[PDB]
């Protein structure tokens, strides 16, 4: 308060509000970008859903649907695939997503079923590493659009374990995005059941030429993986709409600030130009 | 004359109307014609061609499904490559990769990105005093 | 011996902006930051307790040479209290030792290097 140091604080938060003004417009444009990332692989995987519609409408033998269609009674282990983003700044969203991860881990921890997580991002790693869950699987510098070949470091892994049994489901916890300013977590199952209304796939019949077997034992893998990279690319674009909303409300902070501080360095220089002026008329009488 | 797409995980790589699909089926290689029976197949790596009057383009497939409706044909194939293109790498869809892409797109961002949040941290050190 | 204890906290000042808001730093930087803290701790002295030269050079050698990353922040100012203890009961001939050859151009002489690394291995055996 010597209205020379409130100049300084008042350049320093002139300089945090451009910083958050320009980290503001590019997670803005980002986010744009993921949204048409996600809006073309839609039909990919609209597609292959409602091809899952179809052939789940048929093949309902237990027995053929033993493969990943299967249901595990037991549940004795499962395994949470968590999307977090991998720089902070977000906003509450890093937060949001790895309380839900526990509010599961728990729940089932308290099914008796012993709760894994495979981790999608920096952020989340840690949370794990340190709370004590090292992530069964960790896939992190996830870019703004990562191609399907990232997640398939994990979700094989995830897959060949409700294979290998050695999970008995596969949960992901994602960070939805309802509006450009919302971005709520939620949690999916990655089990391949399917077997929408009847209505949904029409029963549209085909004459499988591997097999029905063989078919479906090499289309859930790519069901999951569609599924796993649809709620990736997901998180990505709630990822850069946080961080937008975040950085737009640091920046109206910050404007707040530098006002409060302008007014403060107003008063202090009017009391410096006061007192300069009394101690000279002083010494001139 | 029937409503071809072959779609990726990524992208849709074509959408158009198409004669012929000499399509890399596990089993065998199996032609499409307009009104095909409905079916559904598993390819294998290989060179699936189009054939669109009388124009033969070499799409290499290395893996993928087909869904054969008899009004529309869909392949939801792993990578869908043209190497018939060749120039492909000169050309940006790979040259500008290297550098339009990934070089700018996503290192230039990240340094850019990252030098925005250091020159934040800093300078809300600095101004820890208020 | 100050030298690495002045460059050290003047490093972990440094990086106070990383510790204060990264939470994603490197084990190098979490491990210096740590020692950073350490030796703050070191110097929360209390009042009207000085501590003769031999006595401190014996603490910051201990703590500047690595014998103290494994003791918990909290207890550091504790630690170091109780270690001086030991020096005033087990071995007051190092002490007596570190003071007499205090004014030597290479102060680390291996006969001042010795029974005293070994006197904070005693003393790291027995506590802890």
């Amino acid at each position: 308060p010597s209205s020379r140091e409130i100049k300084r604080r008042i350049r320093s938060v002139k300089n945090v509000a451009q910083i958050t003004r320009a980290m503001e417009m590019v997670s803005a444009s980002k986010m744009r970008r993921a949204q048409r990332n996600v809006l073309a692989t839609r039909p990919y995987a609209d597609r292959m859903r409602e091809v899952m519609a179809n052939l789940t409408a048929r093949v309902v033998g237990a027995a053929r649907r033993g493969t990943l269609l299967e249901k595990r009674e037991t549940v004795k282990s499962v395994a949470l695939l968590v999307v977090t983003p991998d720089r902070g700044l977000c906003g509450s969203l890093v937060a949001n997503v790895l309380r839900r991860a526990g509010r599961f881990i728990t729940e089932q921890r308290a099914m008796g079923r012993t709760v894994d997580v495979y981790t999608f991002g920096r952020k989340g790693r840690d949370f794990f590493l340190r709370t004590g869950f090292a992530p069964a699987g960790e896939a992190t510098r996830l870019g703004d659009a990562p191609k399907l070949e990232a997640i398939l470091g994990v979700a094989i892994s995830a897959i060949n374990g409700f294979q290998s049994g050695k999970y008995d489901e596969l949960y992901i916890i994602y960070s939805e995005f309802i509006n450009t300013l919302v971005q709520r977590p939620a949690i999916k199952q990655l089990l391949p059941v399917e077997s929408p209304d009847i209505s949904t796939t029409t029963n549209v019949d085909y004459t499988y030429e591997p097999g029905e077997e063989e078919v479906l034992n090499s289309i859930l893998p790519r069901y999951v993986e569609t599924q796993i990279y649809q709620a990736v690319l997901e998180s990505i674009a709630s990822e850069h709409s946080a961080r937008m909303v975040a950085m737009r409300n640091a920046t109206n902070n910050a404007k707040d600030l530098v006002r409060d501080l302008t007014l403060s360095f107003n008063k202090a220089r009017q009391a410096a130009i006061t007192k300069e002026v009394s101690e000279i008329a002083s010494g001139a009488a | 004359p029937i409503h071809l797409e072959i779609v990726t995980a990524e992208r849709v790589i074509l959408s158009d109307d198409v004669d012929m699909i000499s399509a890399p089926t596990k089993d065998g290689r199996v032609g499409i014609l307009p009104r095909h029976a409905p079916l559904m197949t598993i390819l294998e790596p290989g060179e699936l061609d189009i054939i669109k009057n009388g124009e033969r383009t070499p799409f290499a497939v290395s893996g993928g499904f087909m869904e054969v409706l008899p009004h529309r044909v869909t392949i939801l194939a792993d990578t869908v490559e043209r190497a018939d293109e060749i120039d492909e790498a000169r050309a940006e869809q790979a040259r500008a990769e290297a550098e339009a892409r990934r070089r700018e797109a996503q290192s230039e961002r990240d340094m850019a990105l990252a030098e925005a949040k250091l020159r934040k941290e800093m300078v809300r050190l600095r101004v820890a005093q208020l | 011996v100050a030298g690495k204890l002045k460059g050290e906290l003047a490093q972990f000042r440094d990086l106070a902006a990383f510790a204060q808001f990264a939470s994603d730093l490197d084990a190098t930087t979490k491990a210096q930051i740590e020692r950073g803290q350490r030796l703050q701790e070191l110097l929360k002295q209390p009042q009207y307790q000085p501590l003769p030269v031999e006595d401190q050079v014996a603490v910051l050698y201990a703590a500047t040479n690595n014998y103290l990353d494994d003791v918990p922040v909290p207890l550091i100012t504790k630690w170091r209290d109780d270690f001086l203890a030991f020096l005033r009961t087990a071995h007051p001939e190092v002490r007596k030792l570190i003071y007499d050859n205090r004014l030597d151009r290479k102060f680390p002489t291996p006969e001042v290097k010795e029974a005293l690394e070994a006197a904070i291995k005693e003393f790291k055996a027995t506590s802890n």
